[PDB]
């Protein structure tokens, strides 16, 4: 007898407060009532994914909350560790720290990158500068092809658009009533900008580290007898390295 | 409104409730014989995950726009209710109808009722079903040689797309229309037309030459020093073809069989952008000797097939001067009264 | 080096799998250097082969992956593999050498195993000498080839 | 994997996904500004940002309004609104034949700019602390002389 | 209590337009013949602290009818449909005790324009939503109640609650002006007990800038003090001081770091004083502020300047080499191995007027001089109506990649060129500066006369010749 | 890291740690403090004024202040109001040679 | 006594509190009406033409039922604040002579939970007990708002189930034999939820747009019955009509009304439309500015505001001066140069398009700058612009030397390139580019979904060879000297126009006599 | 987290020397 179920259905979060993910330690031990069986579980890097150093903090805002003895032992270890633990066992692994693991990965997977351009008015390459806030054809002659109507083209006609570019007021404003017609980020860049900001620091607040209840779910899950557990995956490479680590998640297939 | 997904506005003991019990009927003791769930839904990405799994859901079925004759019908089948119009042309009525949905048409046959009755009529007629639209909808004064260049511009662009081989049709052809300071020729657009056709050398070689007939005939018939930049984007689509033919297509012998530059269509302003490639200084000057032999054999053409038809071309800036709107009969007609002398097809 | 008891225990796990792939019961200490080597080849082709790259395993039959890994393709990496271990054997003061291997888990590469001390420079001094000595092993392979 | 820094600004710091910090986005937005209005335009094949078929469109209509307006109550319609609206549905064709650009400049710089005059435009370095943004942010205010109101203007930005 | 007109102070124009609600409350005869129907709402905006809610209590005094106070912050609450029960209950007992007279304070905390945001954007716009319907609503009146709210800016309210119909008539309340400091100087010891040796003028010309709140914690302030001295009351000369310790506020500094001050505030001064196009001086102190943490010296505002923005390019010169007299001084005197990091928002100044010297086409570069800025100006509005923010974009479409070395080389020459001339200005006038710096350290903050007295016994004769020459001409 | 490397006679990576801290202050010498000889005097066209710490996303410890590193970082005054921020504009790659140079003479020295 | 103690409880927490209007309430023998019908609604003709077919449909008509007319059964008003949309409910409320149950989308949801899904279902149920009837739910943006996709909260539990209910009631119109007809009111339109669109629940939605002139006109017209007005009110109000654009109906109303109270303020019998734009500025922009005090500072500002305006007026190409002030009224700004609007056009038979017809025309005069027998070419027409950005700059430095440019000058002449760059780049009709081959040498290839642009990548070194810079520099030069040499020559005039303004009435003066200052003076020895 | 590493700002005349010491090490190992 075989047991399915995925993990997207347990990623429920509100007010920091994760509800699903002691369900799974609940339905986990009802597996272990039923033996012998197998538990599939897929899409695990859905509860999964790597828990978040920066020297941009003593270069622009200068904090240097630190003793100076800490900094330069981070130092030390930190070039030998570049340096010598290329391919070591457990000492040299998925990790970023290193970066010929990172040459390794942009050889095979990527195309093969190009050099700088000779243009002016751009960046190094042939495009333009970038945004500061993240929110089989040959030809183009080939690529040139009451209530609904009203309500959703209006729809469509207020929402933030983030590649637009800004309008300018006649430095005599628009009178009184007419300003109020329009929506503030269409002629205010300060306006934009603050609205930006907003939704991409909400959409960063959204962490809620999960990785440690799940890490002592999992090592649960050897002190029961008579079942098998299979978690699937689509890119193991995101994983954090908190379960790949033996006894957790390492036979892989 | 039921099978939402998980995390929605519950506790996991109501809607999940519901829909386990959904699920429990539909596979857990599965005796449905002859039985058939039918749902009716438009947003299916948000569907349950366990709802949509290989036996409970799996069959989804797209219906798409209603569209001229699809709209004809649902009006033929919705014209047996009342005292309907007894036998009156309504599949061009659809041609009215773009961008409409059943229930606009269904909307728009009920007013279309109701002003019939607001007519004092016990019936309904045809053009009041036009009287939607009746509702929803609520000397010169240009100088002489502005009126004289446009003409001018237009007529030798209608002109060389007219005894171009292989090329479109033209629909209107208008200057300065309303007194608003404008001008264009339009081109009747065919679905005929499959995109995924590849295009020949000769047939990107004509777009050439009609996008630089009309900055060509100015030049001729007015002057170098009167030229404006009025034929801007005709230049822009010129260039385009000659930079694509030489850098995405291989047609350039010193070139070479590489490819440097790809469409590519944006995530829908333009429709459309390019994928580029740093070349080196060399390469370049290369592409760019090519690129410029294509662009002046090309107005060296266009200036040929315009001088080759001096009088249909007086003939035709004459008839824009005097009716400053002219359609696509009357330009074959006025051209092929006055000896319009058409491009050979060598294939 | 750097292990603790979690490790050692799946370790001990994984090198009686590997034990059993030479057709024995008894875990012998080759089985433990085979199961670190395969720990550390698998951790890198799975950071190189992902969604799809790839490009670096030698034994699925795929289009990708010849199913011999033709001859010619395998005298270049014993030469590349014997330079490199040549190099680190006549250097004064490099690590020691624990196990020189060829085609680990059939990938189109090689694996020294290093024995390092911990105690020598404690996971923080790095001198001139080491690094000089460390880029030469680093290119003896491709001259070699 | 080594970049040499070519086309930016030297030392610019994180952004809001980072630092909370909003300066470096408000400038971003003026460099767009330039592009759309120098450089680029709105869609490909324009020569600069021009004004649309819309627009002009508009115009019209505003004018005629108002002569309506004036004409019927100090005192050929019906096919002007239908034909007009035909034009309307064009608009997206790019390769309309536009042969001036006077306008853009005439309402975009002069009616909504030189024509008027900005009159805060520095001020002595001098004040009541040592600092502008001090002067800004006290609890009183001090700019109140007749009880003149003496402004001094916001530091300018410079991107290049 | 109850409050009348006569109790506030300043406000004239907001006493006549309150007048007028009064006089169509009590007595709505002349509108009668006016043909005219009364207002509605009348929303008083302007800083916090000039009597926002004792204005309200007095147009409900006079008009001698009820009143119903009540704040917006007791319209916040997290539950779930009890705000627009608030305002029920509020609006039906105003309406059963008609007529009225509602006033609402804290309104810019709550009416804030409806948008998608958080969660409580669910609530606390449904909140605002029944408000809007009480004032306009159905019922197409219930008297013709006069409803008026407390907020600070009209912008942040939604174009819903503040259009005509919901609050017809929308009064400003400034900070006292000098006729307003002028009386509300007196009538804030009326019930004080003080002397006779007082000039009303003094005071009102004196501490321009504050709130009406502030006249009142000056005047607490004044008597506090008087107690601890152990008089009942106070003169001229102690409550003088009250005030500036209510401007400047009232930290040790050591001895070595008083002599920098000094240092740097007399040579200020002594270039300030001897530089014709700049405005004479007015103060100087080196007693560090609460926000300020060194001296200052004070410039007297030239009007002209400042109303029309006729900044010269005479000026410009001048005022950088002003910005950098603190450094040159401070070099001069206290040896090259002593430069300190208090001139470095000078030299952020400094950098300042060099850089819009070459925005303005003022430079002498050819290609520059009085054609081209630097760039291309974009303006952007600050938080306020009628302030703008400059722009310059500056790319390679318009300089050139050798002119980019020319900007910088030239306003590197105009800065280091003005160190040198300052330094060599306050070389050839050490005596001055000299003693204007023990006279600084021995009195802590001297007067503009002070320094011109002893600049003018003692400076350089060219310095002064050059002084004199320019000494009549009211704008250079 | 000197020492060490005149005390060994071979260098390490001790001086990657010390040279860093160096470096910044070297550049604080040069533009934003204003003590080398850069132009004449050492008045130059450009500097960089450190921010507030308010603008990070911050977090709190429970240590000691820095002796040298954040004691030092009393005498700043970065900037707390975003609309009267100035930066000029940055060099031109040939002034910025020029400046960098003065920043190597002062660590050489 | 013990426990429909907490049962009647709830019937009063969720009894439909709607007050009912056009039926007789039997507690003293009134019923309430709304004292206003299809009459007191000006400038909304067509909204009102379709309620009036609607509520003659709706009572009792068998005319449009003889043609199978169905009345829509959901009617949603939606548009900016101020339009009047709750006054014509209440006109429909008078003229329907049905019951109406007015509500708000405000006061279902409350204290306790499955109070408001319970309200709507008693208004309902009252609603059919009494069909036909009306309902009249006032912003619905509470009710109505979009379910959204997190937020867990017991107000939107309870929004949540007041919405489905609403749905399944506006649905328990299935048998269409109830005549039931529901209106929303709403300005967030947008907000709404798509499944209340759905035809068979709210079939039609209204737009009410901002009143046009003859609306405006007509509102004003309308509210001023019952107030003195001085001289011919036609004149007035057609005044006051074209010049308050983008107003709302209570705008134009509250307008009226205070001023009204400010003329028996201030003991005037009628009302002057001076007055009433006195008042009309006043509402837009607020309390008026004081002028600049008199300095050796505001003869230098006069002076170059009269050699911009001077510079202006000598222009050929632009369109009619109307005034030059010193005053402006306003905060923040300064003297300024202002120009025909469109309500002077459309009083003069004049194009829309006329500066781009200028450019073409060959002889005519519009200011002070006459062209004869040949067009400019948008070349000159242009690059003609550059003498009035120069002009004040140009005063300064032939009175005064380097020495005297100022700040003041400075932002006009920071504008120049910008112009000359469009006439030697990028408008393709420079003298010198002409003969090339028609290669297009400024072409960008788009943007991607980041937004992006990107180069022609032929284009190395373009701009450098071509030689922009150098051909943009001398156009400045010669339009530098061509500015130097006007302000030298009209020194006479700049001087009596700056004079004039300075010492007149409301600081003003007006486009014609500039121009005749212009024309009257003799021109200078150079 | 094109993709690089390491940034520097360094003059071109800096980067020229700086690049060509890393060479001649390569050469020499
Ligand atoms: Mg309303």
């Amino acid at each position: 007898k075989i047991i399915t179920d995925n993990a997207q259905r347990y990623a429920l979060v509100n007010r920091g407060f994760a509800i699903g993910i002691k369900l799974l330690r609940e339905v986990f031990d009802a597996i272990a009532l039923n033996t012998p069986c197998i538990f599939l579980l897929e899409d695990i890097h859905a509860i999964g994914e790597r828990r978040p150093n920066g020297s941009f903090k003593e270069d622009f805002f200068g904090s240097q909350r630190d003793e100076v003895h800490e900094k330069n032992q981070v130092v030390y270890q930190l070039t030998r560790h570049a340096i010598t633990h290329y391919k070591k066992p457990f000492k040299g692994d998925y990790s970023l720290a290193i970066p010929t693991n990172l040459y390794v990965t942009d050889l095979f997977l990527k195309l093969p990158t190009q050099s700088i351009s000779n243009l002016t008015n751009v960046e190094n390459h042939n495009l333009s500068i970038k945004n500061k806030i993240q929110h089989n054809k040959n030809s183009y002659l080939q690529l040139t092809q009451t209530s609904p109507f009203s309500v959703l083209l209006l729809k469509e006609e207020k929402r933030l658009k983030p590649n637009k570019i800004v309008e300018e007021l006649p430095w005599t404003s628009l009178p009184g009533e007419q300003l109020a017609t329009k929506p503030r980020t269409s002629y205010s860049v300060r306006a934009k900008v603050a609205m930006l900001a907003e939704l991409s620091l909400s959409n960063l607040s959204a962490k809620l580290d999960m990785i440690t209840d799940l890490l002592v779910i999992i090592d649960s899950v050897r002190s029961n007898k008579g079942f098998v557990v299979f978690a699937t995956t689509d890119i193991p490479h995101v994983l954090d390295p908190a379960l790949r680590r033996p006894g957790r998640l390492d036979e892989t297939i | 409104a039921m099978g939402a997904a998980r995390g929605a506005q519950a506790s996991g003991d109501e809607s999940a409730s519901i829909i386990n019990e959904l699920l429990v009927q539909m596979d857990g003791f599965e005796d449905n014989r002859g039985i058939v769930v039918l749902g009716a839904t438009n947003r299916p990405g948000a569907i349950d995950s366990a709802l949509i799994r290989p036996g409970r859901f799996d069959r989804i079925i797209y219906m798409p726009l209603p569209d001229a004759l699809g709209r004809a019908k649902i009006m033929q089948v919705h014209a047996r209710n009342k005292a309907v119009d007894p036998n009156i042309n309504w599949y061009e009525v659809a041609r009215a109808m773009a961008g409409f949905t059943g229930a606009d048409v269904m909307g728009l046959m009920a007013r279309a009722a109701r002003m019939a009755a607001r007519q004092g009529r016990h019936a309904i007629t045809e053009d009041d079903i036009y009287a939607a639209m009746e509702n929803k909808t609520m000397p010169d004064p240009i100088p002489p040689q502005l009126r004289r260049a446009v003409s001018v511009y237009e007529a030798g662009k209608a002109l060389l797309a007219y005894i171009t081989p292989d090329y479109e049709e033209i629909a209107r052809v208008s200057v300065c229309p309303l007194n608003v300071l404008t001008g264009f020729t339009l081109f009747v657009e065919d679905e005929d037309k499959n995109v995924n056709a590849i295009l020949t050398r000769s047939e990107l070689e004509g777009r050439m030459v009609v996008h630089l007939a009309g900055r060509c005939a100015e030049k001729l018939v007015m002057g170098e020093g009167q030229m404006t930049g009025m034929g801007s984007p005709d230049l822009f689509h010129a260039n385009l073809i000659a930079r694509e033919m030489i850098m995405s297509m291989g047609m350039g012998r010193r070139t070479g069989p590489i490819d440097l530059l790809r469409v590519a269509a944006t995530s829908e302003g333009d429709p459309f952008y390019y994928h580029t490639t740093d070349m080196s200084t060399e390469q370049a000057r290369v592409a760019l000797a090519e690129v410029v032999e294509l662009l002046d054999a090309a107005e060296a053409k266009a200036m040929y097939g315009l001088a080759i038809n001096w009088r249909a071309l007086q003939a035709l800036t004459q008839a824009l001067l005097d009716r400053g709107t002219i359609t696509g009969k009357e330009v074959a007609h006025i051209l092929e009264s006055n000896g319009v002398i058409h491009f050979p097809d060598p294939y | 080096a750097g292990f603790t008891g979690a490790d050692v225990m799946g370790l001990m796990a994984r090198a009686a799998r590997m034990a059993a792939r030479q057709g024995r019961h008894a875990i012998t200490e080759d089985d433990i250097y085979a199961a670190m080597e395969n720990k550390t080849m698998e951790a890198t082709l799975e950071a190189s082969t992902a969604g799809d790259g790839g490009g670096l395993v030698g034994g699925e039959g795929v289009e990708g992956s010849p199913d011999p890994i033709p001859p010619q393709l395998r005298r270049a990496v014993s030469v590349y593999e014997a330079g490199k271990a040549l190099l680190a054997y006549i250097t004064p003061d490099y690590e020691e050498i624990a196990r020189v291997s060829v085609c680990p888990l059939n990938v189109l590469t090689g694996f020294t195993l290093f024995v390092e001390d911990e105690d020598k420079n404690v996971n923080a001094i790095l001198t001139r000498s080491e690094l000089e000595g460390r880029m030469v092993v680093h290119l003896a392979g491709r001259c070699a080839e | 994997l080594l970049s040499f820094a070519d086309g930016n600004i030297l030392d610019e710091p994180p952004s809001p996904p980072f630092s909370s910090l909003l300066i470096p986005a408000k400038r971003f937005e003026n460099y767009k500004r330039f592009f759309r209005d120098t450089l680029t335009g709105d869609k490909m094949g324009q020569r600069k940002s021009q004004i649309t078929l819309l627009e002009k469109l508009q115009y019209h209509m505003q004018l005629r309004s108002i002569k309506q307006l004036n004409a019927t109550f100090s005192s050929n319609a019906a096919l002007t609104s239908q034909k007009l609206d035909t034009l309307m549905s064009l608009s997206t064709n790019n390769l309309l034949q536009n042969p001036t650009n006077i306008n853009w400049y005439y309402q975009n710089r002069i009616l909504k700019r030189h024509g008027q005059y900005l009159t805060n435009q520095w001020w002595n370095g001098q004040l009541s602390e040592h600092n502008a943004e001090t002067v800004f942010l006290s609890d009183i205010d001090w700019r109140s002389s007749l009880d003149v109101l003496l402004d001094f203007p916001d530091t300018d930005q410079y991107y290049n | 209590e109850i409050i009348f007109f006569d109790d506030i102070a300043g406000n004239k124009q907001a006493k006549v337009e309150l007048m007028e609600v009064v006089d169509f409350f009590r007595t709505p005869e002349k509108f009668k013949a006016s043909g005219a129907r009364a207002p509605k709402g009348v929303l008083l905006v302007g800083p916090p602290g000039n009597g926002k809610t004792l204005m309200a209590r007095a147009v409900a005094g006079e008009s001698g009818v009820a009143f119903i106070s009540s704040s917006a912050a007791e319209f916040i609450e997290m539950y779930m449909g009890l705000g627009a029960a608030r305002v029920r209950d509020l609006f039906n007992t105003a309406r059963s005790v008609a007529p009225c007279i509602i006033f609402i304070d804290e309104l810019d905390a709550v009416g804030r324009q409806r948008q998608g945001g958080g969660r409580s954007n669910d609530e606390r716009d449904n909140t605002v939503n029944q408000l809007l319907t009480e004032m306009d609503g159905f019922e197409a009146e219930q008297q013709g109640i006069v409803v008026m709210g407390a907020t600070n800016r009209k912008d942040v309210l939604d174009a819903a609650l503040t259009r005509p119909g919901r609050f017809d008539r929308s009064i400003e309340v400034r900070r006292p002006d000098f006729q307003g400091r002028l009386e509300a100087v007196k009538v804030h010891l009326r019930d004080k007990p003080v002397a006779a040796e007082i000039d009303y003028v003094s005071l009102a010309s004196l501490m321009g800038g504050m709130s009406g709140a502030q006249i009142a914690g000056v005047a607490n302030t004044a008597c506090f003090l008087a107690s601890r001295d152990g008089r009942s009351e106070v003169n001229q000369t102690d409550l003088t001081l009250a005030v500036e310790q209510a401007k400047y506020g009232r930290r040790f500094v050591g001895a070595g770091r008083k002599k920098r001050f000094a240092v740097m505030e007399a040579s200020i001064a002594l270039a300030a004083t001897l530089l014709p196009a700049i405005e004479p001086v007015e103060y100087a102190t080196i007693i560090p502020s609460t926000r300020s943490p060194l001296g200052r010296t004070v410039l007297k505002p030239h009007v002209g300047r400042y109303t029309t923005g006729v900044w010269t390019y005479r000026y410009l010169r001048e005022q950088l080499l002003v910005a950098l007299a603190g450094r040159a001084g401070e070099e001069l005197v206290l040896g090259r191995d002593e430069l300190s990091s208090l001139n470095q928002h000078r030299l952020q100044m400094a950098r300042q007027v060099a850089w819009k010297i070459m925005n303005s086409g003022m430079s002498s570069h050819p290609d520059y001089q009085h054609l081209r800025g630097l760039g291309s100006n974009y303006f952007d509005g600050s938080s306020e109506p009628g302030r703008f923010q400059q722009t310059t974009v500056v790319m390679d479409a318009n300089q050139t990649r050798s002119e980019a070395v020319d900007a910088d080389m030239e306003v590197e020459g105009l800065l280091n060129g003005g160190y040198k001339q300052v330094f060599e200005l306050l070389v050839r006038n050490r005596a001055a500066l000299d003693a204007l710096t023990e006279l600084l350290l021995e009195r802590e903050k001297i007067s503009g006369e002070e320094v011109v007295q002893v600049v003018e016994e003692l400076g350089h004769p060219e310095d002064l010749a050059r002084r004199a020459q320019w000494a009549g001409y009211e704008l250079l | 890291g000197f020492a060490v490397r005149t005390a060994l006679g071979e260098e390490t990576n001790f001086t990657a740690a010390d040279i860093k801290r160096a470096t910044r202050m070297a550049k604080k010498y040069v533009f934003y403090y204003g003590f080398s000889e850069a132009g004449g005097a050492g008045i130059t066209t450009w500097a960089n004024q450190p921010y507030s710490g308010d603008f990070v996303i911050g977090q709190q410890r429970a240590r000691k202040v820095v002796s040298t590193d954040a004691m030092d970082a009393f005498a700043d005054w970065p900037t707390v109001s975003e609309d009267f921020r100035f930066d000029a504009p940055s060099p031109s790659d040939v002034t910025w040679h020029r400046y960098t140079d003065e920043v190597r003479r002062v660590l050489k020295g | 006594s013990k426990q429909e103690k907490k049962e009647s409880q709830w019937e009063r927490l969720t009894s439909s509190r709607a007050r009912e209007f056009m039926t007789k309430d039997e507690k003293t023998g009134k019923m309430r009406d709304t004292g206003v019908r299809f009459e007191d609604i000006a400038g909304m003709e067509f909204l009102v033409t379709e309620m009036r077919e609607i509520v003659r449909m709706l009572k009792g008509d068998e005319a449009y039922k003889r043609v199978g007319a169905k009345c829509p059964k959901g009617i949603i008003f939606q548009g900016p604040p101020g339009t009047g949309k709750t006054y014509l409910a209440r006109a429909i409320a008078g003229e329907a002579e049905v019951p109406f149950f007015s509500s708000v989308g405000s006061e279902f949801v409350e204290m306790f939970a499955g109070v408001a899904a319970a309200r709507v279902n008693s208004l309902f149920y009252n609603a059919r007990k009494k069909a036909p009837a009306i309902i009249f739910i006032d912003e619905i943006d509470a009710i109505g708002r979009a379910r959204s996709t997190l937020g867990g909260d017991p107000g939107s539990m309870e929004r949540e189930s007041a919405l489905l209910a609403m749905l399944v009631q506006m649905d328990g119109i299935a048998n269409k034999t109830e005549q039931v007809l529901t209106i929303g009111a709403t300005n967030l339109a947008q907000e709404l939820d798509a499944a209340l669109l759905r035809p068979g629940r709210f079939e039609v939605v209204y737009e009410v747009p901002q009143p046009g002139p003859s609306a405006r006109m007509a509102i004003l017209r309308y509210h001023a019955k019952g107030k003195p007005l001085e001289g011919d009110g036609q004149r007035l109000l057609l005044k006051t009509a074209e010049a308050t654009q983008g107003w709302s109906a209570a705008a134009l109303a509250n307008l009226m009304n205070e001023a009204a109270i400010l003329t028996v303020r201030r003991n005037v019998p009628a009302i002057s439309l001076p007055m009433v734009l006195e008042l009309v500025e006043g509402l837009n922009w607020g309390e008026q500015a004081p002028r600049i005090p008199d300095s050796e500072a505001k003869d230098r500002l006069a002076l170059i505001t009269a050699a911009k305006a001077v510079a202006f007026a000598l222009t050929p190409g632009l369109e009619p001066i109307k005034s030059v002030t010193m005053w402006s009224g306003r905060r923040g700004l300064g003297p300024s140069v202002d120009f025909i609007a469109m309500e002077d056009k459309a009083a003069m038979d004049m194009h829309p398009e006329e500066t781009e017809l200028m450019g073409w025309r060959t002889n005519f005069k519009t200011n002070a700058a006459v062209v004869g027998d040949e067009p400019l070419g948008e070349f000159a027409h242009v690059a003609g612009l550059l003498v009035p950005l120069y002009a004040g700059r140009a005063a300064e430095v032939a009175l005064f030397g380097k020495d005297g440019a100022s700040l003041a000058t400075a932002q006009p002449l920071a504008d120049c390139f910008e112009i000359a760059y469009y006439c030697v780049r990028n408008s393709q009709v420079h003298p010198r580019f002409k003969s090339l081959p028609p290669l297009h040498t400024t072409m960008w290839l788009g943007r991607d979904d980041a937004g992006r642009w990107r180069r022609d990548p032929l284009a190395i070194g373009f701009d450098e060879e071509l030689g922009y810079h150098k051909l943009t520099l001398t156009l400045l030069k010669a339009s530098w000297r061509r500015a130097l040499r006007l302000v030298a020559q009209r020194r006479s005039a700049i001087t009596k126009v700056a004079a004039e303004m300075l010492a007149a009435p409301e600081e003003k003066i007006t486009g014609a006599r500039l121009v005749e200052i212009i024309e009257s003076t003799p021109l200078d020895d150079l």
